[PDB]
DNA sequence: ATCGATCGTTTTTTTTTTTTT
DNA sequence: CGATCGAT
């Protein structure tokens, strides 16, 4: 009973199967279930001649409402996933419990985060937003150098910091804007816009036979009393993002330019917020994620072509009621 | 002397004795003699050895001298001296005194990790690879003396028990007993001791951890030796100080049986060679490396060739390069009999939109011969602690570690001002001030400094006119070479940045295909190359140079001036001094790098039109 | 068993710098 | 100031 892997594990119907096991929770919502089952185990460091090393990270973000059930969304992640530690919004001045090493005190006890305290794993946010501005500016590096480094003690040594990150924060403005832009949702600064991924939001209007149907659910699921188990899948991953080590090969990469001038063109000052070249290399991301979910370590147009799908909802979500840009642009895509 | 095995004279008797008299090829170079003679002619007083020459001589001693390496490597002395003393004589007349010798060893074996240094890796020959924080003073050590109590040089086996009976007992009965020992060191000796130091590497085993570190030993000539901040290749051993197992339980509440503590001595560190590994302070360099050096300087195709040694996998930016590396070689510490110490290093600004590679360069920079790198938040007031051991206050005081290198930070503006001013400060006089507990004294290190920023509102501020810093125009004077950074948009530029990119990001692209390109080559040869050229020119202009500059500077401050007026306010940036005073720096670097002394205006109207880039950028 | 001559015996301090919220 | 240690 090991080979339940190879059972079932190269179906073409489980690009789909580990949706149903994210959080047993919601009725819709599929963008987000598979946004995170991606991302829960994808990863390249692919470090080149001595440049650097690239990224075993990512910021996938969902700024939605102030109450609908996202901070939920986030436990199960810790309840399969293999490392963590929680964390809630207003965490320190981001300096952390800058020691001199001494044998006065009994030794000044020591530490600086907590990416540096779990690197190639997670540890927990909750409800951001409303944070101190000195750590926004503080974390604003480890995510994508990866990197720490340190001074102002009897030390200046340095550490590693690869992780990814949690999100869960709250907008301003209320509840939720319109298709209004959303440069105006929520603000913050400048140089912290630089780096952006995963872009969902739980915007909300109210359909009564949808709320017929997950009403049913949850009532349903308020008379437990007394596809995939938890049991399993925790194991396929952690074979996955750790032994499995996957690759990519030319074969349509070009298109790749064309899509990105189609922001560019489409995009110029409307809602194209500095979406630089980090979200792009992202795209490459979720195809490695892709392939690494079928443990296939190569791929054809589809995984690329299924992160060009993911992408091309979202942007079309975040904009105005000109709405459909991107979508008019991609039916010749699509 | 029990003539069976693990004798002490066998060793000694022949075998080591006559290993180097005996080691021979044809060539007539392949001993180790010639090395020791030549040595000692110049009070060197060691010489290099290898460790796999036993094959090549035999196949006992190794798997012996692995096992009690601590006498092996005295009768090593012993023969040494007794092998080479002979050659002392040249009749029996000019041994004045023979001299004690230090032996090395060397391998090519394997580096091991500092989290395998276990109770089974103990007493016991290794190599490893780790890299250097700080170490100790230069204190003392000997080897023997004697005593009036006995009046006998005073031998021993390791590196105290001092019997009862008297010696001075020639007093009649009247003797004196209990420990009556009157140290003569009229009569003793005198070697180092150094306490070396040791950090563990950056990838193994810090993950989910921190990284532990190791200290160390030295005995006679490996003092002078190891500057910190440096990579080590290391043959060393591992021993203790201290010994016991029962009852007798240490101190007060300590060792529930029998811990007694770390640490190496040191038989035979090296260096590393990542390129150029350890090509910091010393010279084993050859004429066939300075001929390379020089050919190429006298190669007039070598800067544009430099222009493209940081971009290997990024694009663009090359007139925001053609200045960037200048930086490194720093020009002229131009001292003068009165204080006028005219600034010696150099320094430079960038800042603007993300998306645009600063960090990953500032990694380069640091990679490509000293320097360090954190940002905000936090190298270095100046550390004044309290000594543990005596409490004594003693100066750490870590731009020290600058003391020729360079610096790099961006997050100068993700700081507060609480520390800023001290580094505002050394950066125009390179005097590290000190008045505060009582003591005085002015230190002082040659760093310079590289700064990128953020500007909150980014291009907004770089479009319309006065947000350009949050923070002060101070720091906007000491900076000469200033730098925008936009993202403006072009399909065609979108593309190539796509493919360029990919091209790099795919399949850990370029190994065999990327060297190919022209001559760009080696980050270790830079290395290399930069601690030579900094280390001999001292240029300084010539004639027709200074008049142009002069004009040059005299319009710049005219033209600030007219759009001051041709907009009614001021519209400029200061025009100071400090901008001559570094563009003098600018001509200076680039006579380091092509090594002529007296360099000329066109070889500085690059110059001009480099800090151009600054002028037309403080132009809005 | 008793006495005496043998052996070996040591402890005293208060305050300043940078750091974090 | 204490215990060891030797002989008487
Ligand atoms: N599909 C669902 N299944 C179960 N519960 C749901 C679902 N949708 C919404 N909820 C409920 O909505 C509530 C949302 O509150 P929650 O504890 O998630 O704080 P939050 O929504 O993260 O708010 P904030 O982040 O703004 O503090 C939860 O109690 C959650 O049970
Ligand atoms: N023009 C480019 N060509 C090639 N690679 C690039 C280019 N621009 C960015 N990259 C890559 O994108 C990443 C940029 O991250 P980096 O840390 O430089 O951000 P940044 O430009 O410093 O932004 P900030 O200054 O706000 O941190 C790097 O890993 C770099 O390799």
């Amino acid at each position: 009973d090991i080979a339940t892997i190879q059972k079932l594990s190269k179906d073409p119907r489980i690009v789909e199967r580990v949706v149903a096991s994210m959080a047993p929770s919601i009725y819709g919502h599929d963008y987000i279930k598979r946004a995170l089952a991606l991302a829960l185990f994808g990863g390249e460091s692919k470090n080149p001649g001595e440049k650097h090393k690239v990224r075993g990270d990512i910021n996938l973000l969902i700024c939605g409402d102030p109450g609908t059930a996202k901070s939920q969304f986030l436990k199960y992640t810790e309840k399969v996933a293999p490392r963590a530690v929680f964390t809630t919004g207003q965490g320190a001045s981001a300096v952390g419990l800058y020691v001199r090493r001494n044998p006065v005190s009994r030794e000044w006890t020591l530490e600086a985060g907590a990416l540096v305290l779990a690197d190639q794993g997670v540890c927990l946010i909750d409800e951001f937003d409303k944070m101190n501005d000195q750590d926004r500016t503080s974390i604003h590096e480890a995510m994508e150098q990866q990197s720490i480094s340190i001074s102002k003690a009897g030390i200046v040594t340095s550490l590693q910091a690869r992780c990814t990150v949690i999100a869960a924060a709250n907008p301003i403005g209320g509840r939720y804007d319109p298709s209004m832009t959303f440069s105006e949702n929520v603000n913050l600064s400048e140089p912290i816009l630089s780096r952006f991924d995963v872009l969902c939001v739980v915007k909300d209007e109210f359909d009564p036979m949808q709320d017929q149907q997950l009403a049913k659910f949850v009532v349903h699921s308020h008379m437990k009393h007394h596809e995939i188990p938890q049991d399993l899948l925790r194991q396929y991953i952690v074979y996955a993002k750790e032994n499995i080590r996957p690759k990519l090969t030319n074969i349509d990469e070009d298109k790749i330019a064309k899509m990105y001038a189609q922001l560019r063109q489409e995009s110029f000052a409307t809602g194209s917020l500095p979406i630089t070249v980090r979200h792009i290399e992202s795209v490459i991301r979720m195809s490695e994620a892709h392939a690494r979910m079928h443990l296939r370590e190569n791929v054809m147009e589809a995984d690329v072509s299924m992160a060009i799908r993911m992408m091309l909802e979202s942007f079309i979500e975040a904009q105005k009621f000109s709405v459909m840009k991107k979508m008019r642009s991609t039916f010749q895509k699509y | 002397n029990q003539q069976d095995a693990q004798i002490n004279l066998q060793a000694v008797k022949k075998k080591y004795k006559e290993f180097i008299r005996t080691f021979n090829e044809e060539n007539f170079f392949y001993k180790y003699r010639d090395t020791l003679k030549r040595n000692y002619l110049n009070g060197r007083y060691f010489l290099e050895i290898e460790m796999e020459d036993l094959v090549g001589f035999d196949e006992t001693l190794a798997d012996k001298l692995n096992k009690q390496p601590t006498e092996h490597l005295e009768i090593f002395e012993e023969a040494a001296r007794e092998v080479a003393d002979e050659i002392t004589a040249p009749r029996p007349e000019h041994e004045e005194h023979m001299h004690d010798i230090q032996i090395l060893l060397s391998s090519n074996a394997n580096p091991t990790n500092i989290r395998q240094l276990k109770s089974d890796c103990v007493s016991k020959l290794v190599k490893i690879a780790g890299i250097i924080v700080a170490a100790s003073g230069i204190s003392a050590k000997a080897t023997r003396m004697s005593i009036q109590c006995l009046s006998c040089s005073t031998v021993i086996p390791n590196l105290y028990a001092l019997p009862r009976k008297c010696n001075t007992e020639q007093a009649g009965r009247p003797k004196c007993p209990l420990d009556p020992f009157f140290i003569m060191p009229d009569k003793c000796k005198c070697v180092d001791f150094q306490t070396l130091k040791l950090q563990e590497l950056p990838d193994f085993v810090p993950q989910g951890e921190i990284p532990r570190h190791l200290q160390l030993f030295c005995d006679r000539s490996l003092c002078e030796r190891v500057v910190p901040g440096n990579r080590v290749l290391i043959q060393g051993i591992y021993s203790i100080r201290k010994v016991g197992k029962p009852s007798r339980r240490d101190g007060r509440e300590k060792a529930v049986v029998g811990v007694r503590a770390p640490y190496m001595r040191v038989v035979g560190i090296t260096v590393d060679s990542e390129g150029a590994g350890a090509i910091s302070r010393y010279s084993n360099i050859t004429s066939d490396e300075e001929e390379h050096f020089r050919r190429m300087a006298a190669s007039g195709d070598i800067y544009e060739r430099l222009s493209q040694s940081l971009a290997p996998s990024i694009f663009g930016s090359r007139d925001i390069k053609k200045a960037i590396t200048c930086m490194l070689f720093g020009g002229s510490r131009k001292r003068l009999p009165d204080g006028l110490c005219r600034r010696g290093d150099i320094n430079v600004l960038l800042l603007g939109d993300p998306g645009t590679a600063k960090s990953q360069l500032l990694k380069f920079v640091e990679k490509v011969p000293i320097a360090v790198y954190t940002s905000g938040k936090g190298s270095s007031t100046a550390s004044v602690m309290k000594d543990p051991q005596t409490r004594n206050f003693v100066m750490e005081g870590a731009m020290v570690l600058a003391d020729g290198g360079v610096v790099c930070i961006d997050e100068f503006d993700k700081m507060r001002e609480d520390d800023r001013v001290a580094i505002h400060e050394a950066m125009e006089q390179q005097t590290i001030s000190i008045a505060k507990a009582g003591i005085t004294t002015t230190l002082n290190s040659r760093c310079s400094v590289l700064a990128a920023a953020n500007s909150i509102f980014g291009r907004w501020d770089d479009t319309k006119g006065e947000e350009n810093i949050d923070f002060m125009p101070t720091i906007l004077s000491r900076f000469d070479m200033i730098f925008i950074v936009k993202d403006i948009h072009d399909e065609s530029r979108d593309i190539t940045l796509a493919k360029h990119i990919i091209n790099v990001h795919l399949s850990s692209n370029k190994s065999a295909p990327s060297e190919p390109a022209e001559g760009e080559i080696s980050l270790s040869t830079f290395k290399k190359y930069i601690h030579y050229c900094r280390t001999h020119c001292g240029p300084r202009l010539s004639e027709a140079a200074g008049e142009k500059l002069k004009s040059r500077y005299v319009l710049m401050r005219s033209g600030a001036g007219q759009q001051e007026k041709a907009s009614d306010k001021r519209l400029s940036i200061p025009i100071t001094v400090r901008q001559l005073e570094a563009v003098i720096r600018i001509s200076e670097s680039l006579a380091k790098i092509r090594l002529q002394p007296f360099a000329t205006d066109e070889h500085v109207n690059e110059a001009l039109r480099l800090f151009q880039v600054s002028t037309l950028d403080a132009a809005m």
